[PDB]
Formats: C-alpha cells, sequence, structure tokens
C-alpha cells in the first residue's frame, strides 16, 4: 500500500540495545503496541482458536464411531462397594434409547457436514443472485502455493 | 502486465522461503490441484504411520479398498487415445 | 434502580447474604480456552430468561472489555453473584470469579484465590492436562484451598475424534488419574483422592449445555422411572462394575465377554445416541427418539440448524445444572467453617491473637474487618472501585472507614488513612446492584477508598480495633523479568504519563514500575501479550497521548563461581574497626530451598542448624552461626559468622551484628557489576576488629564499610552473570515437531521431553529457552508451522551466562549478534551503559 527522519536521542542509543535476533514486521503486526512507535489506527487481531481434531473417514464400510489409529493409543493400568449389599433395580428400569442402534448410515455424513464450510454446514437459508457468489475467493484468499512463478504471486 | 518490482515476499529468511506447508493427517487435499499429483508430492511419512498402526487385517482392508478404487478407475477409463484403440470400439 | 428480569427476587438475594452457611466462595480456573466463560454464560442463561446466546456467536457475558472481545482471550478476572438450586431444590448463593486461563495472567488467579475457599478446575477432555493446569494445581494446594475438577468438552470425544465408548471411558479415567497424581505429588493430605463416586468430579460440555455428575443423572433415572434410590444408584456407576441383567445386580466380575461397564451402558452410550440421532438422523428417526425421551418441540424449533437444535435438545433433556451446585456445596466449605485456615494462612499476627479468634467465627457484627484485593476502573477511568470480601462485621454505606496499606505496622502507623464509603454494590458481570449494607462472608464493591490503595488494602474501623494488623500481600506464582522503558513523545507532557503510570499500577497486581538513576521509567512484565495489554490500557484509557517504547530486555542477576584468592578486609573512615570476608558459592539446590520457604529465619536455632547439618552435611559451627539470608528473609543467599568467641569476644561482636545485617541486606541489592541482585552466594565473616567505645560503633561508619566488604569479596571471587530461562510447552501435529526442532536450534535452546498425548493425535514438546531469545518465538512457530503449532512459556529458573563479564581484552563491535564467549561482557557493558554507570569497574575499586 501507499503510505497513509529521527534524531539520535538518549532513548534510541544503540549502545544500550542488545541486538541478538532481528525483529521483523510480523512481530509489529501480531503485537501492535509493544514494538511500535506511534501506533495510530491498528486493529487487534484474533489470538488463537483451539485445534479442531476432526479426522476424516475414508471407508464407508467402517462403523461411524471407530478407533482410527491416527489417534495415539491410551496406556492402560476407587471406592467400590461390596456385592453383599445387594442393590436391585425394578424390572421396568432400562437404559435410555437401547432399542436405537449406536450408528446409522447417515451418522458419519452428518458429523462430516458439521465441519463443512459455508453454506455446506447449513440446512436452511435464503437464495442469492448468481453474480454475488464468488467461486475463486478461497483460492487467492488462502496462501500462495510453492513453485509458482513471479507474476502469479504478484 | 504487472512489474516484478511490485512483488512482495522477497525475504532472505530460512524460515519463510521454506514455509513448510501442511498436509493435514494425509487426508486433507489442496483444492483443484490434481489429487494423484498431490499424492505423489506428499512427504510420504504418514503412510508409514498408517502401516505401522493399522491392524493386521486392516492392511488387507486397505488393499481391498484400493482394488475397488482401481476397479472403478478401470470402469471409468473403459477415454483412451485413438493411437492405442481399435476400429470396432472407436 | 432498573434491573433485568431474573427468576428470583432480589430481596431474596438481599436476605440470603445474612446466613454465612448458605454461601460458597468459588473460583473457576483452568488452562487457556478450556471453557470457563462459556460455562459462566450457561449459568447466566440459567439464571436469566432474557439473556440468550446468538445462533452463530459465543455470548461471553463476563467478557466486558474491548480487548477481551477483540483478542478473544480472557484478560481480567470478573466476579458474578448468582442464586442456584441444587438437586433436591434448595437455593444457594454463589460468588463465582472467572479468572483468565492464560499463563501470563496467572497473577489474576492469585488475586482471585486470596478471597475464595474453593477451586473449580476446568480440564479439556480432548487435550487433557496442560501447563497452566499443572501450575494451578500447585498454586491451589500451596494456598490451602479445596480442589474440585470439572471435565469440559466431552462433545469433542463425540463429534471430532469419533471415539469408541470404552476408549472414551479410558480417556476420562486417564485424565482423572493424572489429576490424582498431580494432587498426590504436592499435597500432604491423603484424603484428597478425587473420584466421581465421591461427587468430586463432574462432567460437562459448555457449548451444548451439558452438565452432570453421577447423582444428577441418577436423579434423571429416578424422575423417569420412579422408586429408585438415586443416591445409592450413583455409588456404582464408575469403575470396573457390571450390570448383570439376569439377577439385576451390580457385580465386579464379567457376566459375558461383551458386557460393557455400567458407566458406558447407562450414561455414556445414551449420550452418544442422543447426539447421533440429533446430528445424523434429524430427518428420519428424530421424532421417535424425542417421543421416547419425553421431549416435545415446536415445528419452528425443528427447522433450526444442527448446533442450536443440539443445544436445545440437550438443554431440554438435562435441564438445570444441579450437579455443579452439589459438587461445590459438598466439597467446598462455607465461609463460616472454612474461615479458620484462611485466617491462619493470610492474617499476619497469627490466629491465636484476640482479633484472629473474632475473625475465626465469621461474626457479622463487631470488629469490621475487610480485605480488598482487586481494583476496577469506571467507564471514565477517573476513579477506581475497590473489590474484596468482608471477613467480619457489616460494612455500611456512608460509614467512615480506615484504609490500611501494605506498609502498615503497629510500630510505624504511617500507611493508614480515614476515608468515607460512597456506595456499595454487589457485582454481576454487566450490571451492578446497589445496596446499603453488606454482612460478613460476602464479596463487596466499595466506592471512595481508591486513593491510598496500591495493590491490596485492609478496611477497619476508625475508633476501636487498636490491635488491627494487615493481611499478607499477594505471593505470586512467577517473577516478572521483562524490562521495558517508556518515554513521552512530547517531553512537556511528562506529568500526564506519570499519572497513568500510577493508575495501571493499581489495576495490575504483578506490575512493577520504577525510575532508574539515569531517569528511565522501567516497567516489569512476564511476557509479550501481558505488556501488550499494559500498553493498550495505559495509552487508550489513562494517557490519551503518544508514548515511545524501547526494545524489551530481560532482568540480569549476579553470582560467583570460585572462592576468592585473598581475604577481603576494609576499615571504617574512623579507622578503629575492620571487617574481613571470604565469599563462596552455595551448594546445588539450597537456593530453591530458601526461595520455597523450606528454610526460614526466626526459628529458635535448633531445627534450623539441624537441617543444615542433616541434609547438606554442614559443619555444626556454621550450622549454628547463620545471621541472615538474602535481600529478603526468603532471598537465596546466606551470611555466616566464622569468628570464634576465643579469637574475638563474641559478646562485643553481638552488638555490631545488627548493623552488619543492615549492611548485608543493603549491599546484596544493587551489586557492583551492573547494579542488580546477587544469586547463589554465601558470605563468610573472617577477622572482625570491633571498636570498644560506643561512639565508634555507629552504623554510619560501618554499614557502607560492610557494603564495601561485600563488594570486595564479590569482585575477588570471579563474578559472573545469570539470565532467566523459560519453560516451553509446544502443542503440535505429528509432522510439525521436526519443524519445532528446527526453529529451537537457533535460540540457544534444547528440547528435554517429547511425549505423545494419549487419546489424541497431537504431541507435546517440553523444552527450555533463554528469555532474551524468546522475543518473537511464538510468532516464529505459528508462522513456520502454518498456525498449527501453539506454544506457551512461563518463567522457570536462572542460569549462568557463558563468557567473562570482566574481560577488558574483548573488543565489542556494535550492532552485531555476538557469539557465546562475548555474551556476558556484552550484557554487562550494555546494562551499565543503560543504567548510567561508568564504562567499566575495576578489581581494586572497593
Ligand atoms: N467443542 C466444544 N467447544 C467448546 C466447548 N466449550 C467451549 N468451547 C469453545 O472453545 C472456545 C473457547 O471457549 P472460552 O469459554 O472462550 O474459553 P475460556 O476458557 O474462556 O478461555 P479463557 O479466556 O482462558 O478463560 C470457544 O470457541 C468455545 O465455543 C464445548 O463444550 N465443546
Ligand atoms: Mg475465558
Amino acid at each position: 500500500f501507499e503510505p497513509l527522519d529521527e534524531d539520535w536521542n538518549e532513548f534510541n542509543d544503540i549502545n544500550k540495545i542488545i541486538i541478538r535476533q532481528p525483529i521483523r514486521t510480523e512481530y509489529k503486526i501480531a503485537f501492535p503496541y509493544l514494538y511500535n512507535n506511534l501506533p495510530h489506527h491498528v486493529h487487534l487481531t484474533w489470538y488463537h482458536t483451539p485445534n479442531v481434531v476432526f479426522i476424516k473417514t475414508e471407508d464407508p464400510d467402517l462403523p461411524a464411531f471407530y478407533f482410527d489409529p491416527l489417534i495415539n493409543p491410551i496406556s492402560h493400568r476407587e471406592p467400590l462397594p461390596d456385592d453383599d449389599e445387594e442393590f436391585e433395580l425394578p424390572e421396568f428400569v432400562e437404559p435410555f434409547l437401547k432399542d436405537t442402534p449406536l450408528y446409522t448410515d447417515n451418522t458419519a455424513n452428518g458429523i462430516a457436514l458439521l465441519w463443512a464450510p459455508r453454506p455446506f454446514n447449513l440446512r436452511s437459508g435464503r437464495t442469492r443472485r448468481a453474480l454475488d457468489i464468488p467461486l475463486v475467493k478461497n483460492w487467492y484468499r488462502e496462501h500462495c502455493p510453492a513453485g509458482q512463478p513471479v507474476k502469479v504471486r504478484v | 502486465e504487472w512489474d516484478a518490482s511490485e512483488d512482495t515476499s522477497i525475504d532472505y529468511n530460512p524460515l519463510y522461503k521454506e514455509r513448510h506447508q501442511v498436509q493435514l493427517l494425509g487426508r486433507g487435499f489442496i483444492a483443484g490441484i490434481d489429487l494423484k499429483q498431490q499424492k505423489r508430492e506428499q512427504s510420504r511419512f504418514y503412510g508409514d504411520l498408517m502401516e505401522k498402526r493399522r491392524t493386521l487385517e486392516e492392511k488387507e482392508q486397505e488393499e481391498a479398498r484400493l482394488r475397488k478404487l482401481r476397479k472403478k478407475e478401470a470402469k471409468q477409463r473403459w477415454d483412451r487415445h485413438w493411437s492405442q484403440k481399435k476400429l470396432d470400439e472407436m | 434502580q432498573t434491573l433485568p428480569v431474573t427468576v428470583y427476587e432480589m430481596d431474596f438475594l438481599a436476605d440470603l447474604m445474612d446466613n454465612s452457611e448458605l454461601i460458597r466462595n468459588v473460583t473457576l480456573c483452568g488452562h487457556l480456552h478450556h471453557g470457563k466463560t462459556c460455562f459462566v454464560d450457561c449459568l447466566i442463561e440459567q439464571t436469566h430468561p432474557e439473556i440468550r446466546k446468538r445462533y452463530d456467536q459465543d455470548l461471553c457475558y463476563t467478557d466486558i472489555l474491548f480487548t477481551e472481545q477483540e483478542r478473544g482471550v480472557g484478560i481480567k478476572s470478573t466476579p458474578v453473584t448468582v442464586v442456584l438450586p441444587d438437586t433436591k431444590g434448595k437455593s444457594y448463593l454463589f460468588n463465582i470469579m472467572d479468572t483468565p486461563g492464560h499463563v501470563n495472567f496467572s497473577d489474576e488467579v492469585t488475586a482471585g484465590l486470596r478471597i475464595s475457599d474453593g477451586v473449580v478446575l476446568f480440564i479439556d477432555a480432548a487435550e487433557g492436562v496442560m501447563l497452566n493446569t499443572e501450575r494451578l494445581i500447585k498454586h491451589a494446594v500451596q494456598e490451602r484451598l479445596a480442589v474440585t475438577v470439572c471435565i469440559n468438552k466431552i462433545d469433542r470425544l463425540i463429534l471430532e475424534l469419533k471415539l469408541p465408548p470404552t476408549d472414551a471411558y479410558y480417556k476420562l479415567r486417564h485424565i482423572v488419574d493424572e489429576v490424582n497424581g498431580l494432587i498426590s505429588m504436592y499435597s500432604t493430605d491423603e484424603n484428597l483422592i478425587l473420584s466421581p463416586l465421591l461427587g468430586n468430579v463432574c462432567f460437562s460440555s459448555s457449548q451444548y449445555s451439558i452438565c452432570f455428575t453421577l447423582g444428577s443423572f441418577a436423579k434423571i433415572y429416578a424422575d423417569t422411572f420412579g422408586d429408585i434410590n438415586y443416591q445409592e444408584f450413583a455409588k456404582r456407576l464408575w469403575g470396573d462394575i457390571y450390570f448383570n441383567p439376569k439377577t439385576r445386580k451390580f457385580t465386579k466380575k464379567a457376566p459375558t465377554s461383551s458386557s460393557q461397564r455400567s458407566f458406558v451402558e447407562f450414561i455414556l452410550e445414551p449420550l452418544y445416541k442422543i447426539l447421533a440421532q440429533v446430528v445424523g438422523d434429524v430427518d428420519t428417526s428424530l421424532p421417535r427418539t424425542l417421543d421416547e425421551l419425553g421431549i416435545h418441540l415446536t415445528k419452528e424449533e425443528l427447522k433450526l440448524n444442527i448446533r442450536p437444535l443440539l443445544r436445545l435438545v440437550c438443554k431440554k433433556f438435562f435441564g438445570e445444572f444441579t450437579g455443579f451446585v452439589d459438587m461445590c456445596v459438598q466439597h467446598i466449605p462455607s465461609p463460616k467453617v472454612g474461615a479458620k485456615p484462611k485466617i491462619e494462612h493470610t492474617y499476619t499476627g497469627g490466629v491465636d491473637s484476640d482479633l484472629g479468634e473474632a475473625m475465626s467465627d465469621c461474626d457479622p457484627d463487631g470488629p469490621l474487618m475487610c480485605h480488598t484485593t482487586k481494583m476496577y476502573s469506571t467507564d471514565d477511568g477517573v476513579q477506581f472501585h475497590a473489590f474484596g470480601r468482608v471477613l467480619s462485621g457489616t460494612i455500611h454505606a456512608g460509614q467512615p472507614v480506615k484504609v490500611l496499606g501494605e506498609n502498615y505496622t503497629l510500630e510505624d502507623e504511617e500507611d493508614s488513612q480515614i476515608c468515607t464509603v460512597g456506595r456499595l454494590w454487589i457485582s454481576v458481570a454487566r450490571y451492578h446492584i446497589e445496596v446499603n449494607r453488606v454482612p460478613a462472608g460476602n464479596w463487596v464493591l466499595i466506592e471512595g477508598v481508591d486513593q491510598p490503595i496500591v495493590k491490596t488494602a485492609t478496611i477497619t474501623e476508625p475508633r476501636g480495633n487498636e490491635e488491627a494488623q494487615i493481611f499478607r500481600p499477594l505471593k505470586f506464582n512467577t517473577t516478572s523479568v521483562i524490562k521495558i522503558a517508556v518515554e513521552p513523545v512530547n517531553p512537556s507532557e511528562l506529568p500526564k504519563m506519570l499519572d497513568g503510570l500510577r493508575k495501571v499500577n493499581k489495576s495490575y497486581p504483578s506490575l512493577t514500575t520504577k525510575v532508574e538513576e539515569s531517569g528511565e521509567h522501567v516497567i516489569l512484565g512476564t511476557g509479550e501479550l501481558y505488556l501488550d495489554c499494559v500498553m493498550h490500557d495505559l495509552r487508550k484509557m489513562y494517557s490519551e497521548i503518544d508514548i515511545k517504547v524501547a526494545d524489551p530486555v530481560v532482568t540480569f542477576c549476579e553470582t560467583v563461581v570460585e572462592t576468592s584468592s585473598l581475604k577481603c578486609f576494609a576499615e571504617t573512615p574512623n579507622k578503629k574497626n575492620k571487617i574481613t570476608m571470604i565469599a563462596e558459592p552455595l551448594e546445588k539446590g539450597l537456593a530453591e530451598d530458601i526461595e520455597n520457604e523450606v528454610v526460614q529465619i526466626t526459628w529458635n536455632r535448633k531445627k534450623l542448624g539441624e537441617f543444615f547439618q542433616t541434609k547438606y552435611d554442614w559443619d555444626l559451627l556454621a550450622a549454628r552461626s547463620i545471621w541472615a539470608f538474602g535481600p529478603d528473609a526468603t532471598g537465596p543467599n546466606i551470611l555466616v559468622d566464622d569468628t570464634l568467641p576465643s579469637e574475638v569476644d563474641k559478646a562485643l561482636l553481638g552488638s555490631v551484628k545488627d548493623s552488619i545485617v543492615q549492611g548485608f541486606q543493603w549491599g546484596t541489592r544493587e551489586g557492583p557489576l551492573c547494579d542488580e541482585l546477587i544469586r547463589n552466594v554465601k558470605f563468610k565473616i573472617l577477622d572482625a576488629v570491633v571498636a570498644q567505645e560506643p561512639l565508634h560503633r555507629g552504623g554510619g561508619q560501618i554499614i557502607p564499610t560492610a557494603r564495601r566488604v561485600v563488594y570486595s569479596a564479590f569482585l575477588m571471587a570471579t563474578p559472573r552473570l545469570m539470565e532467566p530461562y523459560y519453560f516451553v510447552e509446544v502443542q503440535a501435529p505429528a509432522d510439525c515437531v521436526s519443524a519445532v526442532y528446527t526453529v529451537l536450534a537457533r535460540r540457544r535452546g534444547h528440547v528435554t521431553q517429547d511425549a505423545p498425548i494419549p487419546g489424541s493425535p497431537l504431541y507435546t514438546i517440553k523444552a527450555f529457552i533463554p528469555a532474551i531469545d524468546s522475543f518473537g518465538f511464538e510468532t516464529d512457530l505459528r508462522t513456520h508451522t502454518q498456525g498449527q503449532a501453539f506454544s506457551l512459556s512461563v518463567f522457570h529458573h536462572w542460569q549462568i551466562v557463558p563468557g567473562d563479564p570482566l574481560d577488558k581484552s574483548i573488543v565489542i563491535r556494535p550492532l552485531e549478534p555476538q557469539p557465546a564467549p562475548h555474551l556476558a561482557r556484552e550484557f554487562m557493558i550494555k546494562t551499565r551503559r543503560r543504567k548510567g554507570l561508568s564504562e567499566d569497574v575495576s578489581i581494586s575499586k572497593f
């Protein structure tokens, strides 16, 4: 972008400054008030989002809830009362929803659509006129791929 | 055209030229760039983690799934070039 | 006054404060972003009908700052006062403090644990135990509070990992076992075993409003089917216990090979089936599932998206959050019962005094004793409000009160003032309820006492209460090492900044502002984001001017390695009395035993000397003859008398010791190298020629003399410098770990531990780094690893800088990163140039 000459003081003495690692521009951008003189119209960015650990399913014949071995194995090894004080439930007591199965055919697809981009994570909405839907916006919005020429980066 | 003097990211840093892009558990893919070419240019590290941590029957499951995928590819290709095709099938 | 619509009357909350048994003072804490403020949002939605979450955004009802909204992280600990019902239906009054979970704001937790009795630790079920959780378990045990653990984000075990049920049970059991291990490492109490059978561990998911113990879900069974003792049924839903459908019993042996555990069979799999039928099968089999569970919805409610519909189904199913209330009542004491260890721990002068016995009963009338720790700003920033708890008596609006500071003693009576209480509030997050009286046991917001308060204060009565002493200051969990220098842009606007510099010193507990001898204004901090918030709040809220900030540097310290070659003797300028000293370094690990209060002064010589000759195998002669420790009574140095009563008359030596300890405690701060504190050194008194006349034994002769003696003994025994080292934990995917090893290779660091997280595809990297190299480290990782790896860093220890700080033969080229032998000389010369000393110091200077 186009832009929107300092004397030697007691304050900017380079004999007082320890030069160990070079300070860059992204240090000024991530922390706008620590390393910046005259920080006029900066905006405070988002800090951090927790790591979404969603793992994609490649085989439809596998069950929807499965120990996918990208997950690391858990290492294996309390006031438990005795069996003599016999607690007995009434006969009509059941666990909840025992007739329904644990997973169906639409379970893994329903979980995979929960982490879909807009509007594929939705199930209802309004229509949009066809010239207001960019199809290229993510592609130049993400980053530049490696090995591209100069003019494509520009 | 745009001039080469308008370019950015001309930075002589070992950390920023090799920015070390992600491959995302060997499951995520960069959109549009060819999927077979993306499987060729991968780090080929998570495949070792698979074949170490899959179950002994799951290697046969992976092989059977790849055979089903190659069967679908052979049903798909049955779009060749005319230099390797016959006359009755053209 | 105007107030939002609340499910209970405000006169009920006004009348409920007068009973000190029905109150709980609870601090919620945990690691960064493990679901604290969202659980507080769920509690506010439970207590308020007109406050609801947006469909696409988090509420953050207790995040009221603009920085807390723009950054997305918690900054300041915020209180709230609510009334909640338990399982059986009894109303309780909760004072809940939301503390920020970031490590650099750990000082915001220490100010929160001074005025509370119980700790609720939130732990992510996906990530498990992290750095700040491990630090807060230690900080909650060492402050002597009861600890309960709530496991948040169990839906990540459902919708993200897609984990089998008994493996998720194994994950939860591993998390609880790690909590029990971290408790048993620090606690001496063997009765602190955490288990869900005791009602001590609660399970929760904050995003979809899920909260249950064993007892609440057993109460759900008792409300669904009936005729079930739910308190007995909840005693057998954890551990290796099995439901046998033949005899209808709970047996520890396997009925079949495929028999699941009772926690999987009764609790966890119905949760999986509810989430599965809501998410995957909303169109086909959801009305049958909702008709079986007994939940009816509107047709307009059935057309929502997946996440608000799942939150609505879990809210209509589980209902009110009674298990959290049951846990915080069963395992956290009332302020009447739990007052005695609080007075024993925090009140100076002991519990055995007259005022300690009066505060030990939480008497709502009598001596008015209050302890204020937190200072809040207004919307205008021109005045502050004090915030604390009422230990004894009832505080009133318009009452004259006596404010006592941290420098107050009964001997001095200097740090005290008489002020007038303007208004009194009880604090909710986004509004304040004005009252005219607050009894004992509650929290209180006081207007009109903010002028003598610096960090903490004690509120007493003006007339009577003559033996009132102050409470202890806040002992923080870390030490701020980052130095930054500030100046105003226009030098004519210097008294404006000096206004704001003493205002941000009030709202920030661990902040340290000072003025150097060269005229530089130095602020101490613990990290980058901390001083970023310091600069934001400072400028935008207290300065409205432009402020120049210098390059950040870390705080250095001084030490020795060898024993001095020659005895160091010096006389007073009265030329009658001489002091001679040899300086030596301490043993390995004794410094930390002084810093962690294992060794203490004021012991009656027996157990003190016995520790030295038992563990570190010290001579009995040395072990009996220690006079003093460091710049503080808890500082890591020792002063040893090594005179003999046969060589010098110790009855005359015992009169000058009172001036030599002042000499030592004023000479161990601002040492001769670069005016900093010494670490790891013992000072040993050889020949002392003591004056006979009392006028020659004045302190003005001998205290700068003993200062020069310490300086000579320090300069002769090969002096070195020490720098702070940070502990770093890196959370990264399976391939970025090598990139982390690549990045840490250039900042003089080393990786100590690389451990896979059980139950998660992420790894943990535990390493050490120099704090002077840790500027921009997080940005380097989050740029080189595509933002996937995340890292937090805390202060850990001190180590010796390589190089000679006295080698004048080394020439230093400016504006260049120097290699390893040049480091100590560069650091020492540049700190002398910055602080304003001479360009060198000599061996024969003192
Ligand atoms: N999956 C899931 N995410 C959650 C849950 N609870 C909170 N989160 C999300 O995690 C992120 C952080 O939640 P916060 O409550 O802001 O985290 P925090 O603990 O307040 O962080 P601090 O500011 O350190 O207190 C937000 O996006 C929340 O929506 C939960 O039960 N499940
Ligand atoms: Mg928070």
